[PDB]
């Protein structure tokens, strides 16, 4: 019975400049074995190419820069985790739509 | 033929896997045969000195994939990809792990 689980499970974003977000997640249980976070943005829809970057396990913000004003962007949060046979997984990822402006 | 490349060390266990990575910077990696799972292959990928294990796995239609998002014809295409975007990866792949 293949199972998948939501990691992480609250997503939070605002302008921070006309070009740039602030975004934070919630602290992963120590249960969830998180190694890293992909964070990922783009333009909204379309399955379209986006940037992306990763930060330690042991951050639950990011800032996103480089953005521009008033465009609609989708930022996803990934978490991968190691599991017990000692291979790295992905958790079911969260993501929002936002626009600075 | 795989063997040729530099990044495909074949039938190696995950703690082989660690002694070809000993000498490795980020980015070092290798392809190899998994011994949890035959015909199953995996990434061993060395990043700020610990090494990630991921499973290439094998879609219904053929296709291999590290992240289910980006899914290729053959072992070479997915290797290229992750060479110059992690896409999943802690990190993206960048040398290969010497053979022994």
């Amino acid at each position: 019975g293949s199972s998948v689980s939501s990691v992480p499970t609250k997503l939070e974003v605002v302008a921070a400049t006309p070009t740039s977000l602030l975004i934070s997640w919630d602290a992963p249980m120590s249960s969830s074995s998180v190694y890293y976070y992909r964070i990922t943005y783009g333009e909204t829809g379309g399955n379209s190419p986006v940037q992306e970057f990763t930060v330690p396990y042991s951050s639950s913000t990011a800032t996103i820069s480089g953005l521009s004003p008033g465009v609609d962007y989708t930022i996803t949060v990934y978490a991968w985790g190691e599991d017990s046979a000692g291979y790295m997984f992905m958790y079911s990822p969260i993501s929002i739509n936002y626009r600075t402006c | 033929s795989l063997e040729k490349h530099s990044w495909y060390h074949g039938p190696v266990s995950r703690n082989a896997a660690e002694y070809l990575l000993s000498s490795g910077i980020n980015g070092s990696f290798l392809v190899r045969e998994s011994e949890s799972s035959p015909g199953q292959r995996s990434i061993s990928l060395r990043y700020e000195g610990r090494v990630y294990h991921y499973r290439i796995n094998t879609a219904s239609d053929g296709k291999l994939y590290v992240s289910s998002e980006s899914r290729f014809n053959t072992l070479a295409e997915l290797v290229h990809h992750h060479s110059t975007v992690a896409d999943g990866l802690i990190t993206t792949l960048h040398y290969p792990a010497p053979k022994r």
